This record gives C-alpha cells, structure tokens and sequence, in this order.
C-alpha cells in the first residue's frame, strides 16, 4: 500500500475517469519540507500538506510534469516517486525505476534499443521486402 | 351551445386538461409516492 | 496563512473523493435530485430489467408520437398525421432497440471494456451483464409500441375522447 | 416499347447468379 | 508502442532524457563519446510520440530517432 | 491397396465424428450456413430466452397474417379481409403458444427424456430448462400479437401508406 | 397525373418497394452486421 495524505483539494472536473477503475492509474508520491500551494497537473491549484503527500493522477504524464516541472524546479523537491496501480491492487514503482532519476547515468544500466551505426547507414526499404524486419531494426 | 363544457375564459383548455390530471391522473401516483414514504424500513 | 476554506465550501468534493472528476453540487448531490434520479426506472432499486425497460418504453413511445401528427407532412389530415406519428414512433424504437441488441453483442465479450468491465465502479451504468440488457430490450420494445399505440389510440379517437372530456357524451 | 413484366423478373433471377459469385469471390479474398 | 532507436553518434549531453515527459529514456554508461555515457529507451511502452528528445537532440543528424508504431492508450495520451 | 480418399473427400464427417448420423455440407457446416443459423434468434449466442421470443414471435405473426387476406374467404372487401387475416395469425399463434406451453409442463418432469435429458449433448436443441422454455413462450406471444398487429396496421391503412410511398401527402 | 410518383414502365411497384427497402429498411440492418464485425474479440 502506498502512503501519504492527499493534497488539500476541493475537488475538479479533471481528476480520474472509468481509465482509472478499469484498465491502470498513477500515483505520485513525495515529500516537502512545508505545506505550500502547487498546481495540479489538469488545472486548479492544490495545498501539499507538511509531512508526506500522495496523489492520485490518470496518466503518467502527469507525474512527470508535477514532479519534474514544479517539485524538483521550484520547490526543490527530490524524492518524489511514481507507482502505476492496477485495478487488481498491484503496485509498481515505475519512476526513478532504479532509485537514481534517468538523467544521471548509473552503473549496471544496460543500453536498450542501441543501434551500432550512424542514422545514415540504415539500409534501404526495399533490401527489406517481404522480410517483416525495418530499416532501423537492420542488423 | 349548452350540450358540453366549455369556457368563454382565457385557455379554456386548461380546466379540460387539468380537471383529469388533478383528480383521476395524478392522485394515484401521488398516493403510490406517499405509500412509499410511509412505509420505508428504518 | 494558507486557507482553502473547504469546510465551510457550498460545492464540496463528490462523495468525499476531490479526485473522481466531479462535484457535489445541487444538480448531482441535492436530495431531491437524487431521489428523482435514482428513483427513475433506470435507476430504481429492486426492479427487474424486463420491468426497468417497460416502463422507460412506455414514457418514451407515448411521446415520440407527437412530433409528426402536429408538424409532419401528413398533418393536413387527421387520420393519416396520427398513423404518421405512429409509424415514426415504432421506426425509432425499433432502431433503438436494434443499437441496443448490438450493443450489448458487442459490448460482453470476455472482460467488456469500459464502464462494464468487472471492476469498474461506474455508479451510473448499472446493468454489468448481458443477461440484464437483452431484458432491458425487451422491455424496452414491448413497452415503445404500447405506449406509441396507446397514444395512437388517444389521438385516433380524439373526437369521442374530447366529447368525453367536455361532457357531450351525456345527452343520450 | 421497353421490355415486359417477365423480362425484369427474369433479369433479376439472372442476376443471383453474379450476386452469388460475388460473395464466393469476396469470402475467398477474405481468407 | 512507438520505438525508439539511439544511435553511435550520440554524444552523451543527457537533454533528450531531460525532454521526455514520460521518463522513457535513460543515460546508461557508453565509451563511444567523450562523456562516457549513451541514451537508451528501455521503457518505450510509455512512449507517446512527442518528439521531444529530437529536439533536444544537439547532433546532425539525430542520435535519437522515434518511429511510431502500434497506438495504445498511453502512447495515445489518453487520460480515459 | 485399399484407398478410402477420405483426406481429399470435398464431403467429410460431421464435427469429425463418423458415426453421428451426419455429414459435413454446404448446409451443414459451410460457414454462410453456419453463420445464418448459429445467427438466428433461436441459437443466437447470449439471447434470453425471452428475447429469442420476441423475435421469433415478431417476425411469423406478422406474415401469417398475408395468406388469409389475399386468398381468403372475406377477400372481396379490404375492411374484412384484414381482420380475417389477423384473426387467423393470433389464433394459430395462441394455438402455438399452448401448445409449447404443454411442451414445457410434460416435457421436464424429472429427467426429461429424449433430446432434453441431462446427458443429450443435441446442439441443436440448447433450450434446456424448464425456466428457459417459459420465458420463449412468453416472447414468442407477445411477439406473435405485435407482429400480427403491425402487419394488420398496415394493411388496414394501406391506401394511406400507397399514398405514403408515392409522394402523394405532399399535395397538401 | 402527376400528384404522385408512377411508372410506365414495366412492373412499376418494384421501385414503390425496393427504394425503401435499401434506403431506410435494410440499412440499419446491415450497419449492424457490419458494427458487430469489426467489434468481433479476436
Ligand atoms: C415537437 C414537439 C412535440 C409535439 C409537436 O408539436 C408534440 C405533440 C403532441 C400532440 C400530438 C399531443 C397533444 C394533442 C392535443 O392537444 O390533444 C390530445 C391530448 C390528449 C388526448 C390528452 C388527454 C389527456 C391524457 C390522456 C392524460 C395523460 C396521461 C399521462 C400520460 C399519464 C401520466 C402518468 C405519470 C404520472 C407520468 C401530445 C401529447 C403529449 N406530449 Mg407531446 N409533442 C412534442 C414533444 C413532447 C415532449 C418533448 C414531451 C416530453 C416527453 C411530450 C410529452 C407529452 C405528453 C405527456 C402528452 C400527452 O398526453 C399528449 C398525447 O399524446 O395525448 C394522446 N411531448 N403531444
Ligand atoms: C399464401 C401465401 C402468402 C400470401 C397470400 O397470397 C401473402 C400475402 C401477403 C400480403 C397480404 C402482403 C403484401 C400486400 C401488398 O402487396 O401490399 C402491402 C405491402 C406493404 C404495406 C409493404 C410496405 C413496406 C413494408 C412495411 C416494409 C417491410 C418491413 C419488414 C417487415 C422489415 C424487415 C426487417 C428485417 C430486415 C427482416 C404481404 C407482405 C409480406 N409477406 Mg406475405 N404472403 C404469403 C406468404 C409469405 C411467406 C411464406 C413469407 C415469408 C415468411 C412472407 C413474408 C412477407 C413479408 C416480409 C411481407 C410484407 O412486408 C407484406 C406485408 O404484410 O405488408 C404489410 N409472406 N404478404
Ligand atoms: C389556494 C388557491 C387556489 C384554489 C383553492 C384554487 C381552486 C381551483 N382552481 Mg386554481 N389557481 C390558483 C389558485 C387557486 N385555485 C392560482 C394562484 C392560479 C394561477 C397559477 C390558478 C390557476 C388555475 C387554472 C389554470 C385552473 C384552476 C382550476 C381550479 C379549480 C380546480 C382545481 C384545479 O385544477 O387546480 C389547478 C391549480 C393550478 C393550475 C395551480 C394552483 C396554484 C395554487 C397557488 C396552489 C395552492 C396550493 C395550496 C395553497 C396548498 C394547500 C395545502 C393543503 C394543506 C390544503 C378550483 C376551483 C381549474 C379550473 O378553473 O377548473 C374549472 C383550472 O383549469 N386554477
Ligand atoms: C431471415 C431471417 C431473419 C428475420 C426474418 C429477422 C427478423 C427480425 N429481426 Mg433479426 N437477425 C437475423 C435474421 C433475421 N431477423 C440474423 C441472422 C441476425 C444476426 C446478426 C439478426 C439479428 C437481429 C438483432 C440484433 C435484432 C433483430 C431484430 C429483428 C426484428 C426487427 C427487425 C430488425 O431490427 O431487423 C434487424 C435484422 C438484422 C440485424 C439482420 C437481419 C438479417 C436477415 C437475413 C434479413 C433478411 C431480410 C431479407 C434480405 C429481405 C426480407 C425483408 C423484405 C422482404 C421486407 C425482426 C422480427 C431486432 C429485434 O428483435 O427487435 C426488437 C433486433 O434488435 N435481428
Ligand atoms: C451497378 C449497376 C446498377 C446501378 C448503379 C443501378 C442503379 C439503380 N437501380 Mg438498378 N438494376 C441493375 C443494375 C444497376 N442499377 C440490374 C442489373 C438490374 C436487374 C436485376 C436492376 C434492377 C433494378 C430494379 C428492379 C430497380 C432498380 C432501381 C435502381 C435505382 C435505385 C437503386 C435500387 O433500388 O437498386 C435496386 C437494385 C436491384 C434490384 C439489383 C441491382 C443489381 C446490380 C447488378 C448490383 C450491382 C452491385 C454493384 C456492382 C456493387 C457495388 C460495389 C461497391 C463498392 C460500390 C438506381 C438508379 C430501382 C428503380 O428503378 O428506382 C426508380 C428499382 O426498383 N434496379
Ligand atoms: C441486398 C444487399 C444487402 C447487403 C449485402 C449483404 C451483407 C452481408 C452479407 C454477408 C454476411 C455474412 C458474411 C459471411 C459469413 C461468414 O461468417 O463468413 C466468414 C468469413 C471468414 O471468416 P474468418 O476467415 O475469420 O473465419 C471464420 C470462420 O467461421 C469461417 O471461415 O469472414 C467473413 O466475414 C467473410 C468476408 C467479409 C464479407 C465479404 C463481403 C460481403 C459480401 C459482398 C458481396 C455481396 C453480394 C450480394 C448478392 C445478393
Ligand atoms: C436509446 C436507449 C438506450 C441506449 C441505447 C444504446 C446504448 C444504443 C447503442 C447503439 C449502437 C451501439 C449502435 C451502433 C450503430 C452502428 C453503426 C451506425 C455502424 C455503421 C457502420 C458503417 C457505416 C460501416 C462502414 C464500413 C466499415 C467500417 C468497413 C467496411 C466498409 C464500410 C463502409 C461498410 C438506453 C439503454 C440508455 C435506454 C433505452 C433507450
Ligand atoms: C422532470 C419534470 C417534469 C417533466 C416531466 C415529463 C418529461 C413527463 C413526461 C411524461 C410522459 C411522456 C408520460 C408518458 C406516459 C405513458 C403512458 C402512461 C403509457 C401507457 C401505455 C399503455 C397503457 C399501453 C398499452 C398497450 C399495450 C402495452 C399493448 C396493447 C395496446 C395498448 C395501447 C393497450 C416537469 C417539467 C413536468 C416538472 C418538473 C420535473
Ligand atoms: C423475379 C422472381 C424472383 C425473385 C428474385 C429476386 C428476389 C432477385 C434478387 C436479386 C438481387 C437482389 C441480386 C443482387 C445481386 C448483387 C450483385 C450482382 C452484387 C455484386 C457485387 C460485386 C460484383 C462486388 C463485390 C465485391 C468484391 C468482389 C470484394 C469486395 C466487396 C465487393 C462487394 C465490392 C423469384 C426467384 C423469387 C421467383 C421468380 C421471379
Ligand atoms: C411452434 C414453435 C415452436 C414450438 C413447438 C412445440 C414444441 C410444440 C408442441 C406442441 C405439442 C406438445 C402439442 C400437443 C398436442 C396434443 C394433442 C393434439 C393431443 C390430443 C389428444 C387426444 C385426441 C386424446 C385422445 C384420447 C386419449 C389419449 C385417451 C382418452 C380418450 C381420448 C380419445 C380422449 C418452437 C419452440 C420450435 C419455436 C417457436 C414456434
Ligand atoms: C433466408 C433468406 C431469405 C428469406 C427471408 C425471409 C423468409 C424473410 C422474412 C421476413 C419477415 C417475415 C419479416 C418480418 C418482420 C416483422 C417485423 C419487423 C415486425 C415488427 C412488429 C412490430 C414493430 C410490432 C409492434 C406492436 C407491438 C409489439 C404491440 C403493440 C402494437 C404494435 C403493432 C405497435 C431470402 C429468400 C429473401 C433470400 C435468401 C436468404
Ligand atoms: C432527457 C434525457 C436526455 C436529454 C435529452 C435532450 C436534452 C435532447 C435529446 C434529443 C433527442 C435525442 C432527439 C431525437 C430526435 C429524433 C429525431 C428527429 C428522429 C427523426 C426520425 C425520422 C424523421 C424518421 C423518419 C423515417 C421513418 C419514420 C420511417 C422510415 C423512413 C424515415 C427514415 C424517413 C439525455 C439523453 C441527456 C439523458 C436521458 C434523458
Ligand atoms: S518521443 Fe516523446 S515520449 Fe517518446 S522517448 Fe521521445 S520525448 Fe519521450
Ligand atoms: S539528446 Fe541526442 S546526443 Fe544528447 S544524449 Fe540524447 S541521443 Fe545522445
Ligand atoms: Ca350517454
Ligand atoms: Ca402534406
């Protein structure tokens, strides 16, 4: 279970939808050293209490922009996490997904989706009829 | 003529519509929802 | 020196939840809107479907007549604007009732997607299974063609029913 | 003089025959 | 989901990382580059298409090339 | 030297088994012929019984009331000729009605025999409860008098629909 | 006369019953076979 105590909210029309209930949700939890007035992601204006906050968001868009744009930037708040919860109660921690935030390198992350080539040198479409397989996915 | 109901006032139409929903329309609905209201459990 | 001042907010959170997109306003939340809403036969506790989609079709065919016997084409005379009215009744309702039969074919395959799916909370979509749907329908076309019957009925006898409502039924 | 009552009926006979072939056709493309 | 490829000529300047809303991209150590690191997109499930991390992308031509692909509901951006 | 060709046989056993007492045909098993069939009220996947009813009802009360109008013994006049006709659909209706009625009282007592028994496996035959058979017997009346009405509406306003169809409400 | 659509040519009631049957009796019908194709689980 995630814990924290929601931001002071008098409610607003783009909170959650059946997305949330249905297929997945987002939580965004983080610490401030005050209680301060923060901008919710889709509109209005929220109260973070003085402990630990935890909100609930439809996309994980959300988080970032809340966490990124106006945690880390202007309230210099540095431990805020993401969890994706599904409707069969289980949760994941999806953000920073290693403990250290993606812009910083971190040892033991392996390289995904790298390809040993300039752009350039992608092979021609038709080199690649019939085969299933795209330019850039040519070994 | 003096074979009917009718009215030399202003929407005389409105007693002929009012006069069933007031009286033989309306009151059993309305004694349904008071029923209702009377009867509900705690 | 923060003050939301959300205890004393006429317009509070929509039941208890800031976060569900909606409002407790006099419209979602008032007790009468509430008792009338949820006391519509779509809403009503305990009804059945069949029973739910009988009285929502008698209201809506008793209705749907009108529009056609006063405006429509056949409205010159009296005999064929009330078939009118009927026929275009019975052609909605019928349509309707086939988006229903459709809808629910599509909609309960597997885990339905959407507000019917099994762990959706959507309070104001309650019919979870097909099985209440295809009642729904039935209900719903046996109760359109009655209630556009029933008004077909009214407006073909017009001439006894306004004798009978003036009283000139009584002289013989 | 257009063409007579039978001449229609019989055309509209004639023309299952494309109608069937038709939908044999397009549930083989389909396949 | 959409793809996301990066490839030798990245440089290691972190901005297309820094750019993506969705936390899809990752700086992961490299020795192709003077910086000593590389992006990389383990997470391209969460990929909406902004093109973002183009932008930011300081090499010519880009070190970091979005395709998009397959449409789901969050690489569509829907909050329903 | 014995070659039975069953592998290259345009005309194969029925479901796979060979000894079901059927063949695999165009009428059978074809898919526009399964398609059609598995479609129809009577089979069609998730229908309630009711609803398989209604159809089914809807749609042979309202031609059985055709043979008796045209071909009738009150043909000579429109007026009679439709009452005739729709006299007749809802007495053969009604008559269907007790009759599926009686099906269902002797039918499932115990373990029903025949077709209907716990261990049938007949797919053509899915109505398996009692509750099942009532609930069809139901649609199937009230289908039956609707489409019996509708057709009798609309052969008794039939100079108004001739004239419906033909543009010619539109002089006025 | 010419208060009413007619034809001259040869069985004329064709069109007083095949224009409604494919302009408003049969498509909706056949909208539904097509909605219920293209929402088929796979
Ligand atoms: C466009 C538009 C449009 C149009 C056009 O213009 C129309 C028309 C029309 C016409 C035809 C008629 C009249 C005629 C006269 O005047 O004369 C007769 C009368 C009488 C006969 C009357 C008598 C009396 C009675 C019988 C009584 C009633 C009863 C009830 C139903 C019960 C109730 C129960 C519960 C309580 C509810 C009518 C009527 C109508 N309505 Mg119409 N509409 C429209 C609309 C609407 C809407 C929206 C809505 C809502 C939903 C609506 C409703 C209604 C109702 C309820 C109604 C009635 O009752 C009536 C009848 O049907 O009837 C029979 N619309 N409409
Ligand atoms: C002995 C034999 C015999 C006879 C005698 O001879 C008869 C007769 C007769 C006569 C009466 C009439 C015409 C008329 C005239 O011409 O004119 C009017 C028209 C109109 C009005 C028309 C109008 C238009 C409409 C309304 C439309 C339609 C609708 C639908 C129903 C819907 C559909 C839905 C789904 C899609 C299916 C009739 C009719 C018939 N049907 Mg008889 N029938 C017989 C048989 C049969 C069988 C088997 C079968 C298959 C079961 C059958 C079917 C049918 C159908 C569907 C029908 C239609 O509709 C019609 C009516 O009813 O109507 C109203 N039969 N049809
Ligand atoms: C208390 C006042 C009062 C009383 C006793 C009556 C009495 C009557 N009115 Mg009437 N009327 C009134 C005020 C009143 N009117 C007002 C203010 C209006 C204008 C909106 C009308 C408009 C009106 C029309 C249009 C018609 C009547 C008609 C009638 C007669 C049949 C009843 C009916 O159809 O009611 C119809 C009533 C209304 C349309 C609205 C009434 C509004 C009043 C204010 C409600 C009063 C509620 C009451 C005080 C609370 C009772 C509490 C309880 C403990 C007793 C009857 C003689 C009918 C008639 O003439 O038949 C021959 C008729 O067609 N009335
Ligand atoms: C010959 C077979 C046949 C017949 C007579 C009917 C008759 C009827 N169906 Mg139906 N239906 C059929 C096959 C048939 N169906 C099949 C195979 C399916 C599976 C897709 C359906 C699915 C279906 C649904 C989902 C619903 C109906 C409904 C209805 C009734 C209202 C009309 C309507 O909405 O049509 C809709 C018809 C279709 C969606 C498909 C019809 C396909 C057949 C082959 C049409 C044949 C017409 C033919 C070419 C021309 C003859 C008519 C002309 C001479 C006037 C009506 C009694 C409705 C009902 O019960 O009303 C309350 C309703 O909601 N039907
Ligand atoms: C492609 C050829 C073609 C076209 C465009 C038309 C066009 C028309 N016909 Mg027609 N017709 C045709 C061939 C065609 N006809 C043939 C070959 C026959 C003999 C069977 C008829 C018999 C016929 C009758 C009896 C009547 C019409 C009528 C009409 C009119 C109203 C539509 C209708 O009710 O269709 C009715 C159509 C049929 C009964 C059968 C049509 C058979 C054709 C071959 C189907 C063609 C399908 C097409 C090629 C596939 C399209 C693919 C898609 C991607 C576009 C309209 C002007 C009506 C009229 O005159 O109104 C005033 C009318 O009552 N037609
Ligand atoms: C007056 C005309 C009215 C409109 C035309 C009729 C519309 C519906 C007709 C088809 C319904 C049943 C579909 C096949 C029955 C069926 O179940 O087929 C099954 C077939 C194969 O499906 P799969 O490959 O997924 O395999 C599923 C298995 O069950 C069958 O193999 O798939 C289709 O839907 C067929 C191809 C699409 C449809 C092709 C075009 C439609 C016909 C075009 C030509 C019309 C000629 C008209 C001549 C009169
Ligand atoms: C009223 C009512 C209601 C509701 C209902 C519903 C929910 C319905 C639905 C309905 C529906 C759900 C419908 C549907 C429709 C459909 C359509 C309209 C379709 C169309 C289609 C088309 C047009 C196609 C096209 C195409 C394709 C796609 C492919 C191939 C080509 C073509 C072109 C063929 C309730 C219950 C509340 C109550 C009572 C009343
Ligand atoms: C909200 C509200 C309101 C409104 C209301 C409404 C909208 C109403 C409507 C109403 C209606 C709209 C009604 C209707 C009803 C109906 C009916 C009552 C029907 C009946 C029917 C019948 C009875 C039928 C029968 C039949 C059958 C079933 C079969 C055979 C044939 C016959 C015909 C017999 C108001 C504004 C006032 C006020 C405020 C609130
Ligand atoms: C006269 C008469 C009769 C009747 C008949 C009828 C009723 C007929 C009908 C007819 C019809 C009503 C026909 C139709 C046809 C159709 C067609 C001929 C179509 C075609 C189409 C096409 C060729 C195309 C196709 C395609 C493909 C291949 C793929 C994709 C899709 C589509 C669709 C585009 C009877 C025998 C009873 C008796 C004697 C006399
Ligand atoms: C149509 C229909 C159907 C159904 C059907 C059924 C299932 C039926 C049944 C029916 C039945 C189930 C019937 C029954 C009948 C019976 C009878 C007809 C009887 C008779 C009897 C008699 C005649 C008697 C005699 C005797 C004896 C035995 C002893 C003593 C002496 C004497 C002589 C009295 C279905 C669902 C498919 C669909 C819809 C439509
Ligand atoms: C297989 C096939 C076919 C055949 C088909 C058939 C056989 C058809 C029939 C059809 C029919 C035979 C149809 C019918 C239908 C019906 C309907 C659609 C009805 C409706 C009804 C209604 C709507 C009613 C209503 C009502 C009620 C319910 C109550 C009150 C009164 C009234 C009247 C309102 C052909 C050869 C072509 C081609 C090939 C394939
Ligand atoms: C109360 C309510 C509501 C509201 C509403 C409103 C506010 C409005 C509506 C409106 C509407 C919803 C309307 C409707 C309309 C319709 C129409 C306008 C139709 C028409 C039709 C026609 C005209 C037809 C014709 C025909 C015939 C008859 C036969 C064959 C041929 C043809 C096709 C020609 C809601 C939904 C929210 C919810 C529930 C309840
Ligand atoms: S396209 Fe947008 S969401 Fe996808 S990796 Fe680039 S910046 Fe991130
Ligand atoms: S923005 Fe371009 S150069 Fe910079 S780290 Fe990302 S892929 Fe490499
Ligand atoms: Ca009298
Ligand atoms: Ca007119």
């Amino acid at each position: 279970t995630l814990e924290g105590q929601t931001p002071i909210f008098g409610g607003g029309t783009g909170g959650l939808l059946t997305k949330a209930e249905r297929e997945e949700k987002y939580v965004i939890t983080w610490t401030s050293p005050k209680e301060q007035v923060f901008e919710m992601p889709t509109g209005g204006s929220a109260i973070m209490r003085q402990g630990k906050n935890k909100l609930e968001i439809a996309r994980k868009e959300y988080g970032i922009a809340l966490g990124g744009q106006q945690l880390r930037a202007k309230f210099k708040i540095n431990d805020y996490k993401i969890y994706r919860v599904y409707p069969n109660g289980e949760t994941q921690m999806i953000h920073p997904a290693d403990g250290v935030f993606p812009e910083k390198v971190n040892q033991g992350r392996p390289k995904v989706r790298y390809v040993d080539r300039n752009i350039g040198s992608n092979p021609s479409p038709a080199k690649l009829k019939f085969s299933g397989v795209q330019p850039y996915d040519a070994p | 003529d003096m074979t009917q109901l009718t009215g030399s006032y202003a929407a005389s139409w409105l007693p002929w519509i009012m006069i069933p929903l007031i009286f033989y329309i309306l009151p059993f609905p309305v004694f349904a929802l008071i029923f209702i209201w009377i009867e509900k459990e705690a | 020196k923060l003050n939301y001042r959300l205890d004393t907010d006429p317009v509070q959170p929509y039941k208890g939840d800031p976060f569900n997109s909606n409002f407790s306003t006099a419209i979602t939340d008032s007790p009468l809107a509430r008792a009338f809403i949820n006391n519509l036969p779509a809403y009503r506790k305990g009804l059945t479907p069949f029973m739910r989609g009988l009285e929502i079709g008698m209201a809506h065919g008793y209705f749907l007549v009108g529009p056609e016997v006063v405006v429509g084409p056949l409205r010159e005379t009296a005999h064929g604007a009330n078939l009118s009215g009927l026929i275009t009744a019975i052609y909605i309702a019928v349509s309707a009732c086939l988006g229903i039969s459709i809808f629910a074919i599509t909609t309960f395959q597997g885990d339905p997607r959407g507000a019917y799916g099994s762990t959706s909370k959507d309070s104001l979509r309650p019919l979870r299974n097909r099985d209440e749907w295809y009642q729904l329908n039935g209900g719903i076309f046996l109760g359109a063609m009655g209630g556009a019957v029933f008004a077909y009925l009214l407006l073909e006898n017009f001439d006894a029913l306004d004798s009978i409502l003036r009283g000139g039924v009584n002289v013989n | 003089m257009n063409i007579s009552d039978t001449q229609v009926f019989v055309a509209l006979v004639v023309a299952l025959l494309p109608g069937l072939l038709a939908f044999r056709l397009a549930t083989e493309l389909y396949k | 989901s959409h793809t996301v490829k990066i490839y030798d000529t990245c440089i290691g300047c972190t901005q297309c990382v820094r750019a993506c809303p969705t936390d899809v991209l990752e700086m992961v150590p490299w020795d192709g580059c003077k910086a000593a690191q590389i992006a990389s997109s383990p997470r391209t499930e969460d990929c909406v298409g902004c093109k973002r991390c183009e932008t930011a992308c300081p090499t010519d031509f880009l070190s970091i090339r979005v395709y998009l692909g397959a449409e789901t509901t969050r690489s569509m951006g829907l909050a329903y």
